[PDB]
């Protein structure tokens, strides 16, 4: 299996999610619309990024490795949308949204910058991202969880489930960064890409399907 | 949970197939060190994959 | 569930270490085919291990 | 890591379980005693079998492979004790016990016999074991589950949990037989032994710990 084949699989998986989220949302009132639209943006952006890589664009040589710019650009655009979706469920205000989106953006910017740095100092950038990520996790399991606990049962339950998916799975990405091409390159480029396709699909499309399943249930009682 | 499990079970064999293909391709080379390289990647990758699957499962069938 | 997970997470790295040792030992040989053999075993073994861990988890955190 | 090292790990794990089950049972009345004693037999027998293999005894050359007689002898003795424990929870009568112990014994006898057969006809013996195993699974999830559903809530709950552990995990053993030394030998002897140690530990010691945890809870309410 070649890299471009894996990228095409990523694009198709994301498209399938996008179509599912769009159509599920056709049944949505003023209160639910923004959630469905957010899911469409998340998987739609990812679908296009995967197409870009599958078409052989954005493969950046860095020293003796290859870094995929569209991967990191996707994350910069889509992870704050996931954080936004979570913050909506939690019932955050603008100031709270600003904090978590900022922490999120620092992680993705640092990780992208580090991947693009040839020298050993790329690990300093990783480190900056890792600290910001611990801050984001704190916000997710602390303050945001406290905010979510004030909302309805169905909403609190969805928040916790999506929060758990997000915290556990997002924590795997930095290990793939460290062990893969940007770090010590113990994972082959193929295994690196395959792991990220699966992980992206679960954190975006799996996340969305969990939300779709909960939304149908709340509306049907 | 069912659709979740066969999704997990099927993607694991599909990942194992990719890893196996990498090892066989390296084997076709005749270079032992190349095979070790593909194998170390496959082992690390499969360990990470457990983490992902376990993470997904714990997150969906937990509370 | 905690004691269950770190039991699962720790035995996986311990299994990965055994598998890795087998691959390195085969590598020390210089025989590419030997390494492929150790690697195919490691891959199948790790896939089965997922099944065991997933089975254990589903069985204890399910109902 | 050598085979004997793995066998020693198996023996120690089983001993730890045995000590735990013995001591937990010191707090047990007439109604609970037989369950604790059954767990002690299960892990105690397994502990001794592992010692026997660790001491280099029972390693049987078969064609171009090595089969471990004490592994199969352990299973012949301990799996009917696990089936017995499950049947007690389910509330089976002697005739029902006889059926499931018989089906169980056919699986273990067939698997042992097949492992000891050099020729291709060993797969016929595997096949006989596999059919008997499907029968055992039916009994576990059908009739035995129906019997268990007539008992108290705490008992039914323990039965289902242990039943699920058993059905899912026991189903893995025949794949290890097929892929390991007795079958097509794609698993190395080391990986074969390592998988079986872990699996034995979960199906015996994990099983017992789940039971211990439930027993303490039922007695404490
Ligand atoms: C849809 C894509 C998702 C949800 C991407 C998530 C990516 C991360 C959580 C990455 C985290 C990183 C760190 C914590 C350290 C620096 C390396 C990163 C950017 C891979
Ligand atoms: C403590 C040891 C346990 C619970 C052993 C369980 C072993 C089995 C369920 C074996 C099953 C087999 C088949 C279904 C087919 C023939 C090969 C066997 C004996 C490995
Ligand atoms: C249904 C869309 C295809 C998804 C394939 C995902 C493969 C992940 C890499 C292993
Ligand atoms: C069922 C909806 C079909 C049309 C959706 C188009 C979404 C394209 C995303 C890019
Ligand atoms: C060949 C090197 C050039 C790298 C250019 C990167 C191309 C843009 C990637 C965009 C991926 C995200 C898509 C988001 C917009 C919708
Ligand atoms: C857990 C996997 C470890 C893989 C090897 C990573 C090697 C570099 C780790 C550095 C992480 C902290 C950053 C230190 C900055 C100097
Ligand atoms: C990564 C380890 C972080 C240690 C802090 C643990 C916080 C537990 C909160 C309950
Ligand atoms: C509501 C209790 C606060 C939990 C803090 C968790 C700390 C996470 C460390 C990363
Ligand atoms: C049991 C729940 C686990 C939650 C994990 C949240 C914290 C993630 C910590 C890992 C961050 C990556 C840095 C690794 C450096 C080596
Ligand atoms: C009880 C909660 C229900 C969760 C159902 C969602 C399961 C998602 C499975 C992962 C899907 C990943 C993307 C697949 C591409 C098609
Ligand atoms: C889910 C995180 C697992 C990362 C790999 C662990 C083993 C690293 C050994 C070097
Ligand atoms: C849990 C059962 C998994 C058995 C191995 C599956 C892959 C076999 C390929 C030959
Ligand atoms: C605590 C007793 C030791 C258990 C070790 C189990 C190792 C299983 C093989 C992998
Ligand atoms: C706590 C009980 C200590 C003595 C138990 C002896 C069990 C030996 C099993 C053989
Ligand atoms: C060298 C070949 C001889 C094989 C003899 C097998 C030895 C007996 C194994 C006993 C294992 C089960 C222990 C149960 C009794 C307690
Ligand atoms: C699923 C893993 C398959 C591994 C290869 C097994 C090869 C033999 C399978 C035979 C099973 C049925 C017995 C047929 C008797 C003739
Ligand atoms: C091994 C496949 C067996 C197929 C029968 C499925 C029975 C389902 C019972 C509900
Ligand atoms: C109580 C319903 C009966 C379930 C039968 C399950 C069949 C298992 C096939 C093996
Ligand atoms: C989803 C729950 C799975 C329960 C499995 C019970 C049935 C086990 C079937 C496998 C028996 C081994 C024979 C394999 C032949 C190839
Ligand atoms: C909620 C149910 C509680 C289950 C706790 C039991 C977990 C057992 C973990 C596996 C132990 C295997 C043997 C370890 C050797 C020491
Ligand atoms: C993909 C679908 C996710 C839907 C999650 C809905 C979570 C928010 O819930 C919505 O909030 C509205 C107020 O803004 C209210 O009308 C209701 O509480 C509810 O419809
Ligand atoms: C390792 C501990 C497992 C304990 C499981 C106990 C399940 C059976 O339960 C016991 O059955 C007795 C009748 O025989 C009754 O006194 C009670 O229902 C109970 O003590």
């Amino acid at each position: 299996v070649g890299l471009t084949t894996l990228f095409w699989l990523g694009a198709i998986g994301m498209l399938v999610g996008t179509l599912a989220f769009a159509w599920a949302g056709r049944d949505a009132g003023s209160g639910e619309r923004r959630y469905y639209v957010t899911l469409v943006g998340i998987s739609g952006i990812a679908a296009v990024a995967y197409v870009v890589m599958a078409l052989g664009v954005g493969w950046v040589p860095v020293a003796e490795r290859t870094v995929f710019a569209p991967r990191y650009i996707d994350w910069i655009l889509t992870t704050p949308l996931i954080v936004y979706f979570l913050g909506l469920l939690a019932g955050l205000d603008s100031r709270e949204f600003g904090i978590v989106i900022t922490l999120n953006t620092v992680v993705m910017l640092a990780g992208f910058a580090g991947a693009m740095v040839p020298g050993i100092e790329r690990y300093a950038l990783f480190g900056m991202g890792a600290v910001a990520f611990l801050g984001l996790v704190y916000y997710l399991v602390g303050p945001m969880t406290e905010s979510a606990s004030q909302r309805s049962s169905g909403i609190k339950s969805l928040y916790v489930r999506l929060r758990n998916l997000t915290v556990i799975l997002w924590a795997i990405y930095p290990f793939i960064w460290l062990l893969g091409p940007p770090g010590v390159a113990l994972l082959t480029p193929t295994v690196d890409v395959a792991l990220i396709v699966y992980l992206d699909l679960v954190t975006k499309v799996g996340f969305g399907f969990i939300a779709l399943d909960a939304a149908a249930t709340l509306r049907a009682e | 949970m069912g659709a979740v499990f066969i999704f997990v079970g099927a993607l694991t064999v599909l990942f194992g197939a990719i890893a196996y293909g990498e090892v066989t391709a390296a084997a076709a080379t005749g270079d032992a060190a190349a095979v070790q390289e593909a194998a170390v990647s496959a082992i690390l990758g499969l360990i990470i994959l457990l983490g992902i699957n376990l993470g997904l499962v714990a997150a969906t069938l937990g509370g």
